[PDB]
């Protein structure tokens, strides 16, 4: 996964999960890199998967 | 099964909109993202119970999917959870409507706009759509938005939760439902 495309505006809401190095399960690609840019690039990717 | 219950295709979890039918043919219509590039839907985790068959898929530019009922036992009801559907209406500003989703149940909210371009990005761009202040979060794509015993929507995408609030956009279901040449039940 990267998000060097992002932020965006706007995600689908499908769930297809990640799990973050915060150990939350984040719903989809969009939702977790949108993340990761709000941490301001802190966050990062655990496993594919729920955690 | 019914309106907002979970759908799982071999990618992964989005909701059922809304069960409709052309004579004597039973579909389902939900999100166009999750029918793009799924072929076969089940109604559990598990992948045991059969649902049906993608018919259908237009996204982007919309965001609308229907799929052939193929499993001849399974209940369809022509309802929302409990909520029973009668007829399809268009949105307006200041409409009051609720959403169910297989993620996060059921919550309200208003129509703030219509006509809104929502933009996914790397191309997938939707237009049309309808702004609400309504939440939803991964796994409510495709999902009903209705207001009382009329169908409104399907869920397609946002910003923000249900904890902090969000905005969220509907691809209107009338669209769909002529497209499909499809009726609600």
């Amino acid at each position: 996964v990267d998000c060097s495309e992002y932020p965006k505006p706007a995600c689908t809401v499908e769930y297809r999960p990640l799990c973050g190095s915060d150990n939350k399960t984040y719903g989809n690609k969009c939702n977790f890199c949108n993340a990761v840019v709000e941490s301001n690039g802190t966050l990062t990717l655990s496993h594919f998967g729920k955690c | 099964i019914s309106g907002g219950d979970a759908i799982y295709s071999s990618t992964g979890r989005c909701s059922l909109g809304f069960n409709v039918r052309s004579g004597s043919t039973y579909y389902f219509l939900t999100a166009g993202h999750c029918t793009d590039g799924a072929t076969t839907w089940w109604a559990n985790s598990a992948r045991t119970t059969v649902l049906g068959t993608t018919s259908g898929s237009s996204f982007p530019n919309n965001d609308y999917g229907i799929v052939r009922y193929t499993n001849t036992t399974i209940p369809k009801d022509g309802t929302v959870g409990g909520q029973d559907i009668t007829s399809a209406a268009n949105a307006t500003v200041g409409m009051a409507v609720t959403r169910r989703g297989s993620t996060t149940g059921t919550h309200s909210g208003s129509v703030t706009a219509l006509n809104a371009t929502v933009n996914y990005g790397g191309g997938d761009v939707v237009y049309g759509m309808i702004r609400t202040n309504v939440c939803a979060e991964p796994g409510d794509s495709g999902g009903p938005l209705y207001s009382g015993t009329r169908a409104i929507g399907l869920t397609s995408g946002g910003s923000g939760n249900c904890s902090s609030g969000g905005t969220t956009f509907f691809q209107p279901v009338t669209e769909a439902l002529v497209a499909y040449g499809v009726s609600v039940y």
